[PDB]
């Protein structure tokens, strides 16, 4: 096993409600939460997973806790509606992981972005060299629609790592009909 | 057969609701049984008339 | 089925650039840009000829989309009934989209405002009380949408049209004046709305201080573009009850609907004297002559008695009716708007009180300072 803390960053914006990505996009990101919580059950249960959004608020309803059955109950009535702010999402998740219990856990975090965010590349490079001085690899999986080939988050992937800490893997969004498990099959292959 | 599989996953959601029933039943019940342990095991009872 | 837009693909100039893209929008099964496109078809400048055709297609969008919010369905069914020019079929569609729609972005209040917005033909006396009052009965969760509140003004103002409670128009103004913040509609109709707003707020006389809030932008930007004296005669009902030029120019310019309220407007100027005599004058004079009330009131001697008793019936003053000398004694009054020069004169007499009581307080304590030990 391995000691880390992955903060699932769901999108509750008003773009995640249609059915281009499979029979609900809510169900698409919900199956994503299913596979990451089962994956951290298959990982070390000493690790912890908590919920957070980037849109409409920074909503903490569960603590970053090693249980996730209550998170599976928190899957329901997510009601995705609001306006995206992922640039506060990185920092709010990072302070949530500076509110942890142990330092031997690593910090490999995922993120789900599904809307056009007003994110300057200077904003996310402040965040990115901040994470260079905060030791966090982030594996973002693009959902929804902002661009068919995301660039700002590609720039964050570029500006997070160098030569040793290349733990930034960006599944850009396939904005046409692509499956529910074919999106998350590549990070469960390689995060 | 899409609605049949939707109801099949809804059967698992209703099993999660049965697990929520199991939790809010067993946990709350055993806590209130523990309070009845604290209150009811006090076996000397003064009896009286209403 | 794309075969419907293959035949309805023509609606304007340069038009199928959104239609060949639209048959990528819904055929690639995205629906939020199709919410944008329903907004565009609400937006589509024409004789509104494609909406009564696309209505069954939008019903199909609601059938195999089964998530989206029917606000745009209301704003497009008003376009469909603009094409078809009769709400009775849209009454069936309205009862349909009330019986099948329990949508999560406040479907019940958009149903009740659909009843309100197509109540414009069914009559406005059998149904106004029931369902228009049922709107704010159902607005008991969180009245902060401001779209349902503006449409709620529209139906409560049709309830003001079909006359009930003229005096409720000041609160209905607190719902329209309250509903809108930025101008979001042409000034070239707003200024006439402010015109008739002043007129209908004059027609309802319950609050009798209608120049209460006139540092309000989406009326004052009309006040300085409308006739400049109608605002000054609202100020002649707000500040001072004289200048028969003003309070009769409201009969000069506005000929109808003034003699139907003339004696009550005389009552309004006869309470404007009641604010004057203790507001502007030096402190109270403690005893105020019949010449004063009758002079600001432009009325005879033998009516200021009825006036001060009527003020007691109103309940703005608790006064003692001193008329052994026809010279009236004063108590507390419900105040009127503190002016900028009245802010300054209030600073004057108030800091007079403040530093005089403070200074003579320090003098009393300077005499009381010797015996502390």
């Amino acid at each position: 096993m391995v000691l880390e803390s992955t903060m699932v960053c769901v999108d509750n914006s008003e773009y995640m409600r249609n059915g281009d990505f499979l029979p609900t996009r809510l169900q698409a990101q919900q199956d994503a939460v299913n596979i990451v919580c089962h994956s951290k059950t298959r990982s070390n249960p000493e690790n912890n997973v908590g919920l957070i959004t980037l849109a409409n608020d920074c909503e903490v309803l569960t603590t970053l806790t090693p249980d996730t059955g209550r998170i599976l109950s928190k899957l329901h009535t997510v009601q995705p509606k609001g306006k995206i702010t992922f640039c506060t999402g990185i920092r709010v998740a990072h302070l949530a992981l500076k509110h942890r219990q142990g330092k031997n856990h690593k910090m490999r975090i995922i993120a789900f972005v599904g809307s056009p965010v007003e994110d300057n590349e200077k904003d996310l490079v402040k965040l990115a060299k901040r994470l260079k001085k905060e030791k966090v690899n982030v594996d973002i999986i693009n959902f929804g629609e902002e661009e068919v080939n995301t660039e700002k988050l590609t720039a964050f992937v570029n500006t997070l790592n160098g030569k040793d800490g290349t733990g930034s893997h960006l599944v850009t969004v396939p904005p046409g009909p692509s499956l529910a498990d074919a999106l998350i099959s590549s990070p469960i292959l390689a995060g | 057969r899409t609605r049949l599989l939707d109801s099949e996953i809804k059967i698992m959601k209703s099993e999660v609701l049965r697990v929520t029933h199991e939790l809010q039943a067993m946990k709350d019940k055993i806590k209130e049984n523990s309070e009845k342990i604290k209150v009811n095991k006090t076996l000397p009872y003064l009896v009286s008339n209403v | 089925v794309p075969g419907f837009l293959q035949q309805s693909q023509n609606s304007g100039p340069g038009q199928p650039a959104v239609w060949h893209r639209l048959e990528e929008l819904y055929t690639k099964k995205l629906w939020h840009q199709l919410t944008l496109q329903v907004l565009d078809f609400v937006q589509d400048p024409c004789f509104a000829q494609g909406d009564g055709l696309i209505k069954l297609y939008e019903n199909f969008i609601s059938e195999f989309e089964h998530r989206v919010n029917p606000l745009s369905l209301v704003e497009i069914i008003l376009h469909v009934v603009r094409q078809m020019t009769d709400p009775n079929v849209a009454l069936t569609f309205l009862e349909k989209t009330r019986e099948k729609v329990k949508s999560s972005d406040e479907a019940v209040i958009l149903c009740k405002t659909a009843i309100g917005a197509l109540k414009l033909n069914i009559g406005d006396l059998q149904v106004t009380k029931e369902t228009i009052e049922d709107v704010e009965e159902m607005l008991n969760n969180l009245p902060g949408v401001t779209s349902v509140h503006s449409r709620f003004y529209d139906l409560s103002s049709k309830y003001y049209q079909t006359i009930g409670n003229h005096a409720s128009y000041y609160k209905d103004a607190l719902r329209f004046l309250g509903c809108v913040d930025i101008k979001d509609l042409p000034v070239s109709e707003q200024q006439e709305r402010a015109f008739t707003l002043g007129l209908a707020g004059l027609l309802g006389e319950g609050v009798f201080n209608f120049g209460e809030l006139l540092m309000h932008p989406v009326l004052e930007s009309l006040r300085n573009t409308d006739r400049q004296w109608l605002i000054d005669t609202l100020y002649a009902f707000n500040s001072g009850n004289v200048e028969r030029f003003q309070t009769l120019k409201t009969a000069w310019g506005q000929q109808p609907d003034l003699a139907a309220n003339e004696a009550q407007l005389l009552r309004k100027i006869q309470l404007l004297c009641l604010m004057e005599m203790t507001f502007t004058r030096p402190a109270n004079h403690r005893q105020l002559t019949f010449e004063e009330i009758a002079k600001s009131a432009k009325i005879t001697v033998n009516e200021v008695e009825l006036l001060v008793m009527k003020a007691l019936s109103v309940g703005l003053v608790k006064g003692s009716i001193d008329e052994v000398d026809k010279r009236v004694h004063m108590t507390w009054v419900q105040p009127r708007v503190l002016d900028l020069q009245q802010i300054k004169g209030m600073k004057d007499r108030l800091e007079f009180w403040c530093t005089d009581v403070k200074s003579m307080e320090m003098l009393v304590e300077h005499q009381a300072h010797d015996i502390l030990t």
